[PDB]
């Protein structure tokens, strides 16, 4: 049982290079951290359309809802 | 791609469950939408953290702590324990603190006051007790002016004890306030000595008096949560007392070694308290094959080294009696082959702080040791077992607590981790066995942490 | 009456037990029934009956299997 | 450690010589190597000859050997007050006694090839029976048993 996870941001190109690094391999599954900020929509629908042209592996995106914006240290800690 | 290396992890964070910290998720569609209930988890990391640094820090140099389970204390802690005592900033850690009694006559807990009169309006013939007599205690008391002596310290206890214990009723109210008087100092094992002979009537033999006390502290422990229950045990006094009567002495050898089987839960009869007074034809040779059958069925015995036995006595129980502990064993530095061998064998010392400076008298609030210092911080350093205890609660009116409270007078500079080491001592030389030695060593892990750390 | 008896070999803990058995019910017991005294299957203890005698029991010696009259 | 063995039928004048040496070698030194205590390898009592030993505090072990009882166990460790009991293989059969050595802290000096050579005991065998070696039922007992050579 293999498993990756991995926080995105505004470069949503980062998870799927990401679960290449077992290359042929692949991962079991691989999870998806994120946060409610808008600027990582479209980042979130790639995604979603990456894994969904790429089926097999569970795969699954989470956002932070009281996570928007890191502006103090308790959206930090809640992080 | 880069590797940073496998992680193995924390030992006590690599156990944790996603069940215990649940994840609160909405879904909206292919994305799920988690939330934190609370923080409750980064609170358990520090707590996990902090704990771990301690046990790391002081961890080197465990094997100078009375107990193991102190290596989680803050090394601010660690360092406070190395400190002295101090009697009165130091009251509620030292009442919170899982203690261990040794030495507690029942025959003198009520002895004065209201204690006395609960024991006394208690009683099944009200008509057939005795009048309260008049017995003013010394200026100073629970301090006196001036040594008092062991005749005038035995009469104070006058309105107890066979004056009134002869009473089922009062017995059973002797018993059942001996016992909240234990929880509310908060004593983890006990050992209280008896006189069944004592007590004993026409109607009523030694035996039954025995099995009416042993079957009160037993429903007394029963009704108590697991986590506050005094394990109590039972040792019968063969008093010398003068002029040879061996009558009271060897029916009450006969039965502690009845009882000795007839019960093996609960409070039990574990041993002997010989007493073998001083005055030349008594001593500890009273042995005559006495206290052989005592030996021959496993029972334990533990003298009471009196107010002046002077080397001999500490000698003759040590070895003719073999004794496993000894009580009042003040004059023990004056043979340096005693102290000696007391430490290699491994024999406990009782000691009795205010009884014996209400007896024979101590110098008191010392800066330093002299030749009449009280002999604790010289018998802990030679490597004894040193115990302190409570000797008569009602004539001493003086708690476990108060007596060791008093040491920080008796005897200058003692520290709080000696007071450690002699709960410690006394809980590892009493007469359980591995059912209760678990139970008192599980209790005794839960040391109060300190109110002011500075 | 309580049998204390001698068993060449073997251990002397049961005659440990019988005199402190005695001795205690002995003063349990005052009407009907009773442990009146002691027996002795064996030594024909000058020590170990010195407890019995201050209690007040009555000891019966047995000559078991002996031609000797000391 | 001076062993002190009577001699059967011999003299005890030798037993005088050795406890004398033992008394006086242990206020001798104190640095180094000692003299710490006798080892009574002729254990019946020996109650008096060996009251001045205690009096000076050397530790004395009770040497047992070729025997089968159960009373010279019993009288080494309250009689003449033995730290060390040697070869008591046969102590289990008093049960009243393997919890007063368990709870007295009275070692058990336990020789496997020397108890194996002189008396003989099933070896490697699957289970423990009745004729296995004592040890571990001495261990669980919470006797203080050890071994040597
Ligand atoms: N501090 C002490 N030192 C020596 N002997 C003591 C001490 N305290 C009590 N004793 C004696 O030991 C026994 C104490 O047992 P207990 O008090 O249960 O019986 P008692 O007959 O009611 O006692 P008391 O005479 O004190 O009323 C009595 O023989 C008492 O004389
Ligand atoms: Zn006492």
């Amino acid at each position: 049982m293999r498993i990756l996870l991995c926080s995105v941001g505004t470069s949503w190109a980062v998870v799927p290079e990401a679960m290449q690094l077992l290359g042929s391999q692949g991962f079991d599954e691989v999870h998806v951290l994120t946060t409610a900020s808008s600027k990582i929509s479209p980042g979130v629908e790639q995604l979603l359309r990456y894994f969904e042209m790429h089926p097999g592996p569970r795969f699954s995106i989470s956002r932070v809802q009281d996570f928007e914006d890191l502006r103090s240290e308790q959206d930090h800690m809640l992080f | 791609f880069v590797r940073l290396g496998p992680e193995p992890g924390w030992p006590q964070l690599r156990l944790l469950s996603a069940p215990s910290f649940p994840l609160e998720s909405t879904l909206q569609g292919p994305v799920h939408w988690v939330r934190a209930s609370d923080m409750r988890l980064r609170q358990h990391v520090e707590g996990v953290l902090e704990r771990s640094r301690h046990i790391l820090a002081a961890w080197e140099g465990i094997s100078e702590l009375p107990i193991p389970a102190l290596a989680a204390w803050p090394p601010s802690h660690l360092r406070w324990l190395h400190e002295p005592l101090d009697p009165v900033q130091d009251k509620a850690w030292v009442q919170a603190l899982p203690k261990v009694e040794l030495h507690c006559h029942l025959g003198g807990f009520a002895t004065h006051g209201e204690l006395l009169h609960k024991v006394r309006q208690e009683a099944a013939n009200p008509e057939s007790l005795p009048p309260v007599r008049a017995i003013p205690l010394p200026p100073g008391w629970p301090i006196p002016e001036e040594p008092i002596g062991l005749e005038r310290y035995m009469r104070l206890g006058d309105n107890n004890g066979s004056a009134l214990l002869k009473d089922p009723g009062c017995l059973r109210a002797q018993c059942r306030l001996l016992y909240e008087a234990l929880l509310a100092d908060h004593v983890a094992y006990a050992e209280i000595r008896c006189s069944p002979a004592n007590y004993a009537s026409a109607s009523r033999s030694p035996w039954v008096v025995l099995q009416e006390i042993r079957n009160h502290f037993q429903q007394a422990m029963e009704e108590t949560p697991e986590d506050r229950r005094c394990h109590v045990n039972l040792l019968l006094t063969a008093t010398r007392e003068e002029g040879g009567d061996r009558s009271r002495i060897a029916r009450h050898l006969a039965l502690a070694i009845t009882a000795a089987e007839h019960w093996k839960n609960g409070c039990r009869v574990v041993g002997v308290d010989l007493a073998g007074f001083e005055d030349r034809t008594t001593r500890a040779a009273m042995f005559a094959t006495d206290f052989e059958p005592v030996h021959r069925v496993g029972l334990a015995v533990t003298v009471h080294a009196g107010e002046n036995d002077d080397v001999e006595g500490i000698w003759q129980a040590v070895f003719k009696l073999s004794a496993r502990r000894l009580g009042h064993a003040l004059h023990l530095s004056r043979s340096p082959d005693l102290l000696r061998v007391v430490a290699e064998r491994g024999i406990a010392v009782e000691l009795c702080p205010y009884a014996n400076l209400q007896i024979k008298g101590f110098p008191l609030d010392e800066e330093q040791e002299g030749s009449e210092t009280y002999p604790l911080r010289g018998y802990l350093a030679a490597g004894v077992a040193v115990t302190l205890n409570t000797d008569n609660l009602g004539i001493s009116q003086a708690s476990l607590t108060d007596n060791l409270l008093l040491t920080a007078r008796l005897c200058p500079g003692i520290t709080r981790l000696e007071v450690l080491k002699t709960q410690v001592f006394a809980a590892q030389a009493a007469f359980a066995n591995q059912a209760e030695r678990k139970a008192l060593w599980a209790r005794l892990a839960q040391v109060p942490v300190p109110t002011d750390t500075e």
